[PDB]
DNA sequence: ACGTCCCTCTCGA
RNA sequence: AUCGAGAGGG
C-alpha cells in the first residue's frame, strides 16, 4: 500500500484486520477485507459453473 | 474527454487540401 | 497519434535452464522466422560481434549476464556485415524499408535514427535477461497503472479516423463538390446508436454505446 | 471511484526540449564504457537521452508542473533502485489526488 | 564382497514370489518351499547363477477336477540380462519336444523382438521379468481375491445371471493379475471383496 | 516520518454509488458490494423535469 | 570469465591451445588476430547463484523514499541514520536477512549472524 | 515402513534419503572449466597421490551435502561409474577445505562443456527419480493392543511429491503391501483394474 | 466491552509478539528451515498459524 | 473439445 | 414477429 514501508511483511499490513465489525475497519484494514471476498465474490458468480458442468 | 476531442485532437485528422475546420 | 498499429514484437530467450542452447532470437512485423538478435543489429548498422555488446550491456562486469549472449554471437556469426545480414530477412534491399517503417516506430521511422533503434532492441534484451537471473521479478499483467482506458473522446477518434477513412477514398472516385456527405454521419450515427463500436458493419468490441440508466440519480 | 479523473494527452515535445535544455546526451552520441551512471530518461515509452545526478533534474521538475509550467496531468518517475525515468504525457491515465 | 549383496535380495525375494504364483495358479508347491530364506537359498544356489534355480511344478490333486488339461508348466531362467532368439530356441524346445502345457520364461533385464512365443499351438507363453517379480502386487491391501473359473463354472454364471459374454464387466489380457495367473480371452473371474456395505460383494469379470 | 504526501480523507476510493452505505467500515465486504448495485435497482426522484 | 575481443575486428575470440608449446591463446575467427591467455578460466556456471544478492544501489540511496531507515549502526562511521532492504535477488528461497546501508557512508553490511556478508 | 520398527524415526530417516532424489545439480555451487596440463594453487596437495589438459572442476555446498548428507566418496564414484574408464576424476575428502572434483576427457574445447551438463542434470546421486522432494511425519493410527482392545499406536509414513510406484514397490524396509499413491491412474496399472 | 474487550486486546497484542519475534529473527537466518519447505515459505506457514489461532 | 439451470425487462436490421 | 448485441433478477 503506497501507505506502508517497503520490503515490509507485518501483519498490520499483510492484511490482518486487528478491529472488530463493532468497532470499525480502518481503510486499510477495510480494503483488504473487500480483495478477499472478491475473489469470493467470483468464487460464486465465475465457478458456479465448474460443478454444473461436472454434472451434465 | 468531448472537448479536448472536439476543440483539438479533431482537427489533427486532415492528413483540395483540407486546413482549419470548424463545428456549429 | 494517427493509426492503430497492430505490429507488435517478440524477442524470446530460447533455451531453459541446463540447456546451452539459450539463443535470443527475434520475431518482427511481416517477417516469418524469428531473426537472430545479432542478425538484426547488423543490417541495423552496429556490425562487429562485440561492437553490439556494449549496446546490451550497460556495466561490462555482468559476466553472468556476458556468458549467455554467447551462443547468439556464434547463432549470427554466418552473416557478419549490414548487407549479408538483411539479404536473410527475404532488389532484397526491401528488408531496409520493414526495419525504417514498420518496427520500433514509436521512436520515428525516419531512417536516420539508427541508433536509438538499437540501443531500444539492447534495452529490451537487457531487461529481458534482468529476469532470466532473478534479478528481476517478472512484471505484473494484472497491474492498473500499467492499464489505459479510452472514454469519449478517444472512442470518437478511432471512429472519426477510421470513418473519414474511405471518405477520401471515395473522393479519389469523384474523377473518373459533389462528395459524399452521409457516410460521416450515418457512421457516428451507427456505432453511437448500437453498442457495437462500427467497423462499417462488420462486428466488434460489441457493448460499448450503452442507453444510460434512468431509475435514480444515484444509478 | 470519486476523487479519479482520467488523463487527456499532452504534448511531449515542449519537455523533450526542456531536458535537453537541463541534462539530456542524446543516445548516438552515447555509448555507456564511460559512463555507466548514465540513468536512463523516458517520455511514454521513448529513451530519448541519458542523464548523470537525477537529484536536482527530477526535483526542479516535480516543481516545475507544482507551479504550472509542466501540465499537472503528466506523471513524473524515477527508480533510484535501477536508474530509470519514465514520463507520460500519455493519455488513459487514472490520476487521483494527493 | 561389494555390494552385488543387494542384487543377490533382489531376484531371491523376486523367486519367493515367482514362486507363489505357481501356487494360485494351480501347481504344487509348499509354503516352507517358498519360505526357503536367502541363507539357505544361497547355501543351496551358490556365485547367484540363474540356469540353476529353473523348475518344474505339476498341478495339484484339487486343480485336475475342474481344470482337467491344466498340464505341464516348465519355468526355465537366463543369466544373460539380455536375449536374443538363439538361447529363445534352446528354451522353446524344452517344451516343443517334450510336448509340455505352457511356460513362464523369466528375464532379469532385457528381451528385443526376436517374436517366437506364440508359434507353438497349443501353448502359449508367459513371459515375466524380475524388476516387477520382486514385490509382489497380489499382497497389495487394495487388490482383491481374483478366483479363476472353468469353461463349465463360465457357462454357469452366463445362464444363471441371463448374461450374453458382452454384458459382462471386463478384465484386460494386460491386468497385472490376469497375467499373474496368465488369463485368456474368455477366462472370467470372481474378484471376491469386503464391501462396507454387503460386507463381502463378489463382482465378475471376463478377460479379452 | 519519510512521508511524501497525505490522503485526502480515505473515503475517497468509495464508488459512485456505494458511496452511500451507511457505516461499510462496520460491514461485510461482499454485502457493501450488494447495497452497490441494488441502490441502482430503486425507486426515487430520478430528475425533476 | 572477464574476456574480451580482438583489436582489430572487436569480435569476440574463441580459445585454442598452443598444442607445441602447451599455452593457450584467444583465437579470432574473423580475423587472424590472436593473443595468449590471461587466466586459464574459459568457462564458468555457477549454479547457487550470489551476484547481484544486493543489486542495484548506487549514488542516492538513501534517499528513495519508499525504504524507511533503521537505528542500528554502522561497522564504521556507527550511524543509527541508514536505510535498508532486503535481497534484491528475487529468487523463491533466498532468507529474509536484511542487507542495511548507511545513509552517512554508503557502504554494505548484513546483520545475518549465521555467517556475515560482505556484500 | 515396514511391520516391526516403523515407529522408528530413523528408519524412515533413511528411506527418505533413500529415494528422494538427489542428482550433481542438488549441490554443485559452481562448475568451472580450465587449461592447465595441475597449475591450481590449492589443489597441489589433492592431486599428490596420456589424458587431456581439458581441466572440468564443479565445487560442492558444505550445507549442501548435510540436508541430503551425501559422501564425498561416493559422489564421485558414480560420475567415475558413468562413463566407464573415459574419465579421469579424482576428488578431495570431506574433511578437507573446500570439496572439489576434477576430471580430464583421456580438439575438444566444447566437446568437454559437454559434459559440462550432462553432468549436472542426468547424473542422479542418492535416491530412485521422479520423486523430486520427501517428508517424513507422525499421524496416529489405530490397532489392536494385544489385551483385545484397540489402542493409539502411532507411525512414520514417507510423504512424496512425485510417482513412481513401478519400483518405489520394490525397495526394502517399507510395506509395499500397504503403499499408497493419488495416482489412480497409476494405481489401475500397478496393481489392477479392481 | 466489559473487562473481556479488556482482555481480548492483549491477545491481539501477545501474538503479536509471537510474530514480532520470529521478525528480525527469520531476518537474522536463525530460523531453522523446516523440512522442506523455503525459509521464505517457513515464515508465513508459521506465522499465520500464530493469526489464525490469533484470530480464533 | 465443450464450456450450471431458469426467469424479467430493453433495443438495432 | 426472426436472428444479433446489451443491463438486471434469484
Ligand atoms: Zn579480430
Ligand atoms: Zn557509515
Amino acid at each position: 500500500l503506497p501507505h506502508f514501508s517497503k520490503d515490509d511483511y507485518s501483519p498490520e499490513s499483510k492484511g490482518f484486520v486487528e478491529n472488530s465489525y463493532l468497532r470499525g475497519l480502518t481503510p486499510q484494514e477495510f480494503f483488504f477485507h473487500a480483495m478477499g471476498g472478491r475473489e469470493g465474490l467470483i468464487d460464486t458468480a465465475v465457478k458456479t459453473a465448474e460443478p454444473g458442468y461436472i454434472q451434465r | 474527454s468531448f472537448n479536448q476531442f472536439v476543440d483539438y485532437t479533431l482537427q489533427d485528422i486532415i492528413c483540395i487540401s483540407f486546413g482549419k475546420i470548424y463545428v456549429t | 497519434k494517427g493509426s492503430r498499429f497492430i505490429s507488435t514484437l517478440q524477442v524470446k530467450l530460447y533455451g531453459r535452464e541446463g540447456s546451452s542452447a539459450r539463443t535470443i532470437k527475434a520475431t518482427l512485423p511481416y517477417i516469418k522466422q524469428d531473426i537472430p538478435i545479432v542478425i538484426i543489429f547488423r543490417a541495423l548498422g552496429i556490425i562487429p560481434d562485440g561492437e553490439i555488446l556494449e549496446h546490451i550491456c550497460y556495466d561490462v562486469n555482468d559476466w553472468q549476464m556476458l556468458e549467455m549472449l554467447k551462443p547468439c554471437v556464434e547463432d549470427g556469426f554466418v552473416i557478419q556485415d549490414r548487407e549479408t545480414a538483411l539479404d536473410f530477412i527475404g532488389r532484397i534491399q526491401y528488408a531496409k524499408d520493414i526495419l525504417q517503417k514498420e518496427f520500433l516506430p514509436h521512436i520515428t521511422q525516419l531512417e536516420g535514427f539508427e541508433s536509438r533503434k538499437a540501443f531500444f532492441l539492447g534495452y529490451m534484451i537487457n531487461r529481458l535477461l534482468l529476469c532470466a537471473l532473478d534479478r528481476k521479478d517478472q512484471d505484473d499483467r494484472d497491474h492498473f497503472g500499467k492499464k489505459r482506458l479510452d472514454l469519449a473522446g478517444p472512442l470518437l477518434a478511432q471512429l472519426f479516423k477510421t470513418l473519414f477513412k474511405k471518405l477520401t477514398k471515395d473522393i479519389f472516385r469523384y474523377m473518373q463538390l459533389a462528395i459524399n456527405a452521409k457516410t460521416i454521419t450515418s457512421g457516428l450515427k451507427y456505432a453511437l446508436a448500437t453498442g457495437n463500436w462500427g467497423e462499417q458493419k462488420k462486428a466488434s468490441r460489441a457493448g460499448v454505446s450503452q442507453v444510460l440508466n434512468r431509475y435514480t440519480y444515484s444509478s | 471511484s470519486l476523487m479519479s479523473c482520467i488523463s487527456v494527452g499532452t504534448d511531449p515535445m515542449p519537455i523533450i526540449t526542456f531536458l535537453s535544455e537541463w541534462g539530456m546526451e542524446p543516445l548516438e552520441d552515447y555509448v555507456p564504457h564511460q559512463s555507466p551512471d548514465a540513468t536512463r530518461v523516458f517520455v511514454n515509452g521513448v529513451w530519448h537521452g541519458v542523464h548523470r545526478n537525477p537529484a536536482r533534474l527530477m526535483e526542479t521538475l516535480r516543481t516545475l508542473r507544482r507551479k504550472g509550467d509542466i501540465n499537472p496531468e503528466v506523471s513524473m518517475i524515477r527508480d533510484i533502485r535501477e536508474k530509470e525515468l519514465k514520463i507520460f504525457t500519455d493519455a488513459g491515465r487514472v490520476y487521483r489526488p494527493l | 564382497d561389494q555390494e552385488n549383496e543387494r542384487n543377490i535380495s533382489r531376484l531371491w525375494r523376486a523367486f519367493r514370489t515367482v514362486k507363489e504364483m505357481v501356487k494360485d495358479r494351480g501347481y504344487f508347491i509348499t509354503q516352507e518351499e517358498v519360505e526357503l530364506p536367502l541363507e539357505d537359498f544361497k547355501a543351496k544356489y551358490c556365485r547367484p547363477q540363474r540356469k540353476m534355480m529353473s523348475f518344474q511344478a505339476n498341478p495339484t490333486e484339487e486343480s485336475i477336477s475342474k481344470f482337467p488339461d491344466m498340464g505341464s508348466l516348465w519355468v526355465e531362467f537366463c543369466d544373460e540380462p539380455s536375449v536374443g532368439v538363439k538361447t529363445m530356441k534352446t528354451f522353446v524346445i524344452h517344451i516343443q519336444e517334450k510336448n509340455f502345457q505352457t511356460g513362464i520364461f523369466v528375464y532379469q533385464n532385457n528381451i528385443t523382438p526376436s517374436k517366437l512365443v506364440p508359434s507353438i499351438p497349443p501353448a502359449t507363453i508367459e513371459t515375466f521379468n524380475e524388476a516387477a517379480l520382486v514385490v509382489n502386487i497380489t499382497h497389495h491391501e487394495l487388490v482383491p481375491k481374483h478366483i479363476r473359473l472353468s469353461s463349465d463354472e463360465k457357462r454357469e454364471l452366463l445362464k444363471r445371471y441371463r448374461l450374453k459374454e458382452s454384458q459382462l464387466p471386463r478384465i484386460q489380457r494386460a491386468d497385472p493379475v490376469a497375467l499373474y495367473l496368465g488369463l485368456k480371452r474368455g477366462e472370467v473371474v470372481k474378484i471376491i471383496r469386503k464391501s462396507e456395505t454387503s460386507g463381502r460383494y463378489a463382482s465378475y469379470r471376463i478377460c479379452m | 516520518t519519510t512521508f511524501t504526501h497525505c490522503e485526502i480523507h480515505p473515503s475517497m476510493i468509495l464508488g459512485v454509488a456505494a458511496s452511500i452505505i451507511p457505516f461499510p467500515d462496520h460491514n461485510q465486504s461482499p454485502r457493501n458490494t450488494y447495497q452497490s448495485a441494488m441502490g441502482k435497482q430503486a425507486m426515487g426522484v430520478f430528475l425533476t423535469n | 570469465t572477464t574476456f574480451r575481443f580482438c583489436r582489430d575486428c572487436n569480435n569476440m575470440l574463441y580459445p585454442r591451445e598452443d598444442k607445441e608449446n602447451n599455452r593457450l591463446l584467444f583465437e579470432c575467427r574473423t580475423c587472424s588476430y590472436v593473443e595468449e591467455a590471461g587466466s586459464p578460466l574459459v568457462y564458468r556456471h555457477e549454479l547457487i547463484t550470489n551476484i547481484g544478492e544486493t543489486a542495484g544501489v548506487v549514488q542516492d540511496i538513501g534517499s528513495d523514499p519508499t525504504l524507511p531507515r533503521s537505528d542500528r549502526e554502522c561497522p564504521k562511521c556507527h550511524s543509527r541514520e541508514n536505510v535498508f532492504f532486503q535481497s534484491q535477488q528475487r529468487r523463491k528461497d533466498t532468507s529474509m536477512v536484511l542487507f542495511f546501508v548507511c545513509l552517512s557512508c554508503s557502504h554494505i553490511f548484513t546483520s545475518d549472524q549465521k555467517n556475515k556478508r560482505t556484500q | 515402513l515396514e511391520p516391526g520398527h516403523a515407529a522408528d524415526q530413523e528408519q524412515a530417516k533413511l528411506i527418505r534419503s533413500a529415494i528422494e532424489h538427489t542428482t550433481l545439480k542438488s549441490v554443485t555451487i559452481a562448475s568451472e572449466i580450465y587449461y592447465d596440463p595441475t597449475v591450481i594453487p590449492e589443489d597441489e596437495e589433492i592431486i599428490q597421490l596420456q589424458q587431456s589438459p581439458w581441466l572440468l572442476r564443479l565445487e560442492l555446498d558444505r550445507a549442501a551435502m548435510n540436508d541430503k548428507d551425501l559422501t564425498m566418496g561416493q559422489v564421485g564414484e558414480r560420475i567415475k561409474q558413468t562413463f566407464k574408464n573415459d574419465l579421469f576424476v579424482i576428488w578431495s575428502e570431506d574433511n578437507d577445505e573446500k570439496l572439489i572434483i576434477r576430471c580430464r576427457v583421456v580438439e575438444e574445447d566444447h566437446m568437454l562443456k559437454k559434459i559440462e551438463n550432462t553432468m549436472l542434470e542426468n547424473i542422479t546421486l542418492r535416491g530412485v527419480e521422479n520423486i523430486e522432494r520427501v517428508v517424513m511425519m507422525k499421524y496416529d493410527r489405530k490397532v489392536p493392543s494385544p489385551t483385545g482392545e484397540y489402542v493409539k499406536e502411532p507411525e512414520w509414513v514417507l510423504e512424496t511429491d512425485g510417482v513412481n510406484l513401478s519400483e518405489v514397490m520394490t525397495v526394502p524396509g517399507i510395506d509395499p503391501t500397504r503403499i499408497y499413491t493419488n495416482s489412480f491412474i497409476d494405481i489401475m496399472e500397478v496393481l489392477g483394474i479392481e | 466491552d466489559g473487562p473481556t474487550m479488556r482482555e481480548i486486546t492483549e491477545t491481539i497484542a501477545e501474538a503479536k509478539k509471537k510474530v514480532l519475534d520470529v521478525t528480525k529473527e527469520a531476518q537474522a537466518n536463525l530460523l531453522t528451515a523446516k523440512h522442506g519447505m523455503t525459509l521464505r515459505e517457513s515464515f508465513e506457514d508459521n506465522v499465520v498459524r500464530f493469526l489464525n489461532e490469533a484470530r480464533d
